[PDB]
């Protein structure tokens, strides 16, 4: 299998910093059907070969707007990973929307 | 006649390929408040 200490090096050049959730899947498109900001995820160093966000993250959405979808974003706007929360979420009244645990990990 | 021989070397081909995969993991959900500094109860004015 793969080592380690290589997927520790591999994946020390995601750095995701923003994060962006989507009403759709972003698989096709990435670059459209926003629904959010983009919100700042700050994230650990490799470890284990999984990378891990080091504090919570907080997303302000609209109101009457539906989360579904989540992708996360560099400095340079290059779509890193994209993803699905786990279920579908519709904010009546302007709510607010808390990521947990963000885990992007290579070791299968 | 000689019927002599000769030698070479060992000489093998092959392609070797090791791949990996990812998968992201996520877990959130809808804000009820939020650990807060504090918490006591409040009479507000204007």
């Amino acid at each position: 299998t793969l080592t380690i200490d290589g997927k520790n090096k591999i994946l020390a050049t995601l750095t995701p910093t923003t994060i962006v959730l989507h009403n759709v899947d972003p698989t096709a498109d990435p670059t459209a059907n926003k629904v959010t900001q983009p919100v700042a995820i700050f994230f650990s160093e490799p470890n284990n070969g999984l990378i891990a966000s080091e504090d919570t993250v907080n997303i302000t959405v609209p109101a009457s707007a539906t989360v579904s979808h989540f992708s996360l974003w560099d400095d340079n706007s290059k779509c890193v990973a994209t993803g699905a929360l786990s279920s579908p979420q519709f904010f009546a009244e302007e709510g607010i929307y808390v990521i947990s645990s963000v885990s992007i990990d290579l070791n299968k | 006649t000689r019927v002599h021989s000769y030698r070479g070397v060992l000489i093998i081909t092959d392609e070797l390929t090791v791949e990996a995969g990812s998968r992201v993991s996520l877990s959130g959900y809808v804000s009820d408040g939020g650990t807060s500094d504090v918490f006591t109860i409040c009479r507000l004015l204007d």
